[PDB]
């Protein structure tokens, strides 16, 4: 039922549970200890362990799409907050990997429709606005308990920082089914990232994270779809450079000094070659080191795969840096009219879906 | 003062294109150059486990997937 992500019977089968509500003999205290009884490498702990997989699917199935039986689905969410807790300390690697999976759901499904993932808001007020090259305070709002997610962004990064000795140990140890074990442990941890748009700075680290992944020798079923995840992940930072552009460009036109004494870079024909020589200098030679980039895209496409395309797409995309940010000026788009502007945007989107049906 | 920041825009814009332009085709080159020259972060596919066959490998790749797959933009 949960593999359809089809919702009738998701709705029946959370309505048959209250009968039974389990099948063997069984919570804090009784869980550590039990992870102490799961530590004796031998016979009732494997049963119970056994139960517990079946279980999240148990969740998984409840957490398909809905939104009214995760209310119904909810008790199990909040005292969730609190076992992922339990994910984390226990060193459940088999067994926690499903403890994720469920919180993210749980907290997906939670709060905010949006979707935050792609900004689209690349305007600004009619000055330049505190040009923050440091911090971005887009919405604030979003979230009422911002920091009640961010509590769990909190929760976040630390199990983030989690992958990050992991990276000495799932690529100092090599891939391995064990490892594929340890591999389920990110298996979609970054997929809490995508509906995560708290901040960005440990988005840059992060990414560099899985660059050195990535490299010390020569499929990964999941593990490509690891890599199919991260690929993803990457996307994110695409707009970034954008925004920053957009603004500090907004911020320069706008005063009254606006006679082409403008000549700054975002990241002389012989001297455009000569400076491309000199990139090809830092070439075959955000500011950080850029070289790891540049190769994990190598890298990934020596990786190959069937979503090998996808992975090929970022690379092109990655290796422009700053030619369609030219053009997304022209793709940018009055305090009081702005609003009816934010209305006949949306209008017009439908009656651009509407041509596209035609 | 919409209409001069449009216009200067569009003057910014052709600066960054003829320089962004030359550019743009110098990193293509290089990445031409460099999948040409794949050995750049392939000192590690020249430490082991790298052939260093490269773009055509990868174009026949992509020209699979690329016709059948989505958009060829």
């Amino acid at each position: 039922s949960m593999n359809k992500s089809i919702p009738v019977t998701q709705e029946l089968i959370c309505k048959a549970v209250l009968n039974p509500t389990n099948a063997d003999i069984l919570i804090r205290s009784k869980s550590v200890r039990e992870l102490a009884q799961d530590a004796k490498e031998g016979q009732k702990e494997d049963r119970d362990v056994l139960s517990y997989y079946r279980y999240q699917l148990n969740l998984f199935a409840r957490m398909c799409l809905d939104r009214q039986y995760l209310a119904i689905n909810e008790i199990s969410g909040q005292l969730d907050v609190d076992l992922i807790l339990r994910c984390m300390s226990d060193e459940n690697l088999p067994y926690d990997l499903r403890a994720s999976f469920c919180r993210l759901m749980l907290h997906m499904h939670v709060d905010r429709d949006p979707q935050e993932q792609v900004t689209p808001v690349k305007y600004a007020r009619l000055w330049s606005e505190i040009p923050s090259e440091i911090a971005i305070d887009d919405y604030d709002s979003s979230g009422a308990s911002k920091d009640e997610i961010k509590e769990r962004f909190a929760q976040t990064m630390e199990f983030v920082e989690e992958y990050l000795r992991d990276v000495v140990c799932q690529r100092f140890p090599f891939s391995d089914k064990e490892k594929n074990k340890l591999t389920f442990e990110v298996v979609n941890l970054a997929r809490n990232l995508i509906y995560f748009g708290f901040y960005n700075f440990s988005d840059l680290l992060r990414l560099t994270k899985i660059l050195l992944a990535i490299l010390d020798c020569v499929p990964e079923k999941e593990d490509i779809m690891v890599m199919d995840t991260k690929l993803k992940i990457i996307e994110i930072l695409q707009f970034i450079l954008n925004v920053r552009l957009d603004y500090r460009i907004s911020c320069l036109l706008c005063i009254f000094k606006r006679e082409f004494d403008e000549s700054n870079s975002q990241s002389p024909g012989a001297l455009d070659f000569e400076h491309i020589e000199e990139q090809a200098e830092g070439i075959f030679g955000h500011g950080g080191r850029t070289f790891l980039r540049v190769l994990l895209h190598l890298t990934m496409h020596d990786y190959p795969p069937l979503v090998s395309g996808a992975l090929q797409l970022l690379f092109r995309h990655f290796s422009q840096r700053q030619e369609v940010l030219q053009a997304f000026k022209q793709v940018q788009l009055s305090q009081d009219v702005d609003n009816y502007k934010q209305i006949k945007q949306d209008l017009d989107q439908l009656r651009s879906i509407v041509e596209k049906s035609e | 003062r919409n209409i001069i920041e449009r216009l200067q825009d569009i003057v910014s814009a052709l600066e960054d294109r003829l320089r962004p332009l030359v550019q743009a085709e110098l990193s293509v080159l290089v990445d031409v150059l460099h999948r040409p020259e794949l050995l750049f972060p392939e000192n590690t596919d020249a430490r082991r486990k790298c052939e260093s066959g490269g773009f055509i490998c990868k174009l026949i790749k992509h020209t699979k997937q690329l016709l059948e797959e989505n958009e060829e933009k």
